[PDB]
């Protein structure tokens, strides 16, 4: 969700709703993502294609392994 | 009902402090060191 | 508190912020009655 | 039972091979 270029425009409340709906969270976790998003997270440079490919490949096999364990 | 702040309001609140402390060029308070000058002078004032 | 631990990590190293945040839960007892303090602040604390 | 233990055989050596990964081949 956080690397998606579509939400990255700005001033989109979509973020909080795809957090709550997509990757299950509770409000106390959304607030932490907001304030830590401000302190640490940095939108100045988007990631290189290399790390995006690697990341997607990892999310794939982690999601799939979790599905198998379930 | 859980917390009443909600993320969109916590955002507006947190940016204000972030910008205030960055504009003030404020260094965060560290953790008191094992070797510290004023430890004694802080204990006294505390304990009394 | 979920807002306090952040606003404090701005101003202070996290170990003191966590102490200050967890120190306010405690449990509150008056004779028979007991409740854990989730929400409000306890201003009977020296750092309050 | 034999086809299933065969799939199991490739699965254990596959996973133990995956624990050695410290990647496109092992990815696919």
């Amino acid at each position: 969700i956080l690397e998606n270029e579509n939400y990255s425009k700005n001033e989109s409340d979509e973020l909080f709703f795809h957090l709550e709906n997509k990757a299950k969270l509770t409000r106390e976790q959304i607030l932490v993502l907001t304030m830590s998003m401000k302190t640490s997270f940095k939108n100045k440079e988007p990631l290189d294609i290399k790390t995006r490919t690697q990341i997607l490949e990892a999310n794939s096999i982690l999601e799939n392994l979790w599905k198998l364990q379930e | 009902n859980g917390p009443e702040i909600t993320p969109e309001e916590a955002t507006t609140i947190f940016s204000v402090m972030v910008e205030w402390l960055e504009s003030r060029s404020f260094s965060p308070i560290p953790f008191p060191p094992l070797t510290y000058k004023n430890d004694t002078k802080i204990l006294v004032l505390a304990l009394e | 508190f979920t807002l306090l631990n952040r606003l404090l990590r701005l101003i202070v190293d996290p170990n003191i912020a966590d102490y200050i945040t967890a120190k306010n839960n405690v449990v509150i007892n008056f004779k028979d009655m007991s409740h854990v303090n989730k929400y409000g602040l306890i201003r009977g604390l020296k750092f309050a | 039972e034999k086809f299933n233990p065969f799939e199991i055989l490739p699965e254990s050596i596959e996973l133990f091979r995956t624990l050695a990964l410290i990647s496109l081949s092992e990815t696919a």
